[PDB]
């Protein structure tokens, strides 16, 4: 049970770092140090900022 | 005499004042252009390492 325990482990990490989109790690801590910025609208500041933490 | 050649250069004037009108016509369709493409370029999902906001 500790095999598999420890498989497990080390797929639950697996996805956490081998997550991508458009070559930008998620789930490592990326993005939980300043986040990432979306603009939502034609003008400046009209934004809105998100962060994600380290899984 | 004076009248018409007045009348002659009036539409000398006009012409070039069409020429810089048309000429800035154009500037304002790549400044258009310009502004959606910083537009775009402002979102988070293009990625400097790969080169997106470079092209």
């Amino acid at each position: 049970l500790n095999d598999e325990l420890k498989q497990l482990q080390e797929e639950i990490t697996r996805i956490s770092s081998q997550m991508e989109f458009n070559n930008k790690k998620l789930l490592d801590g990326s993005q939980s140090t300043n986040g990432l910025t979306f603009q939502i609208g034609a003008n400046a500041g009209q934004t809105i900022t998100m962060k994600i933490s380290t899984m | 005499s004076g009248l018409n050649m007045a009348s002659k250069n009036s539409s000398d004037a006009i012409s070039l004042i069409q020429t810089a009108e048309g000429g800035l016509n154009e500037t304002h369709a790549i400044l258009q252009r310009m502004r959606e493409l910083a537009v775009q370029s402002r979102n988070d999902t293009n990625d400097e390492a790969t080169n997106d906001r470079s092209n």
